[PDB]
């Protein structure tokens, strides 16, 4: 925030009188920094609490980032407040941005708070015909789950190079690697969405299986299916008078 | 609008529209009288008869 003697003094010394001191600014150009900041201050949050990166999207549930510091300057008027954010995203702007590949830092207005709803990357989401093809699109480009992906990478190429010597075999390797990811896929909801996101995954399969030539080396293949988020719905309403035909129906 | 809303993530619309056969108002049981009533002394009875608009009795005789 600029510095005013009203509004965000400039803290001075005991005995130096400095309060009354003010700066130079008006329309847009008074320092900014970039909405990637909250983005990854999410991530950390959305650890520390919870332990993977479902909690990153959407008010209830991730991304909130409250208290953010906004601005308020009498120019003529009374103390008019400037939102904290540099652009107003309206509601079709949050999603006209996901399909770019761009991550909208959408405010919500007076409020003087933020939330993220989408936290696409920047891959094409494609369409694609056959439907199974089309949700795996829709599926990668999500940047939540690479995060959770990514997390099973720096379990394996960290944790089972303990095991870099001992005898092992394929159904050693497929009981390590899934007794470990097992206590963090459910099908069941629990209450809360914080509580239930200490589950990102949906279930999961590790098939691994040695090679031919190589006696020593494997080679796996895991599939992940994360809990998929909530995205939009269309609503058709209509007065039926169909439903009950006991009130306008013919027999009476 | 032809050019249509930009979606957004939440789109309710409402349909409003219905569809179905219209009704028909039932047949007065009309009732032709012919004879010679003006003998040859009205507007319509003056004119050709390729031309004779039928009265109607809405009122009365």
């Amino acid at each position: 925030q600029p510095y005013n003697p009203e509004n965000n003094p400039v803290q001075y010394k005991l005995m130096e009188g400095f309060n009354e001191f003010v700066d130079y600014d008006k329309n847009e150009s008074y320092l900014w920094g970039p909405a990637s900041i909250h983005l990854v201050k999410n991530m950390m949050r959305s650890y520390d609490k919870t332990r993977w990166f479902q909690y990153i999207r959407g008010v209830e549930s991730g991304g909130y980032v409250k208290n953010l510091v906004a601005c308020v300057y009498d120019n003529k008027g009374i103390l008019e407040t400037k939102s904290p954010l540099n652009v107003l995203f309206a509601d079709y702007m949050e999603l006209s941005l996901a399909n770019i590949g761009l991550i909208p830092f959408v405010s919500e207005k007076g409020t003087s708070n933020a939330c993220f709803f989408s936290v696409n990357s920047a891959k094409k989401v494609e369409e694609f015909v056959d439907g199974f093809d089309s949700a795996n699109s829709r599926l990668i480009a999500n940047l939540s789950y690479t995060m959770c992906i990514s997390r099973i990478s720096h379990y394996i190429k960290c944790v089972i190079r303990d095991k870099i010597g001992s005898i092992v075999d394929v159904e050693s390797i497929q009981k390590i690697l899934s007794d470990w990811i097992s206590e963090f896929v459910t099908t069941v909801y629990q209450p809360t969405p914080l509580e239930m996101a200490r589950y990102p995954f949906r279930n999961v399969s590790i098939e691994v299986k040695t090679i031919p030539g190589k006696p020593g080396w494997y080679s796996c293949k895991i599939n992940v299916i994360p809990h998929i988020q909530f995205e939009g719905m269309n609503t058709t309403m209509t007065i039926d008078t169909r439903l009950e035909p006991e009130l306008f129906g013919t027999n009476n | 609008a032809k050019n249509k809303i930009p979606n957004s993530r939440l789109m309710i619309n409402y349909e409003t529209n219905v569809d179905g056969v219209l009704k028909k108002k039932e047949l007065p049981y009309r009732v032709l009288v012919v004879g010679d009533l003006s003998k040859g002394r009205s507007v319509d009875a003056k004119k050709e008869f390729a031309d004779r608009e039928v009265r109607r009795v809405n009122n009365g005789v």
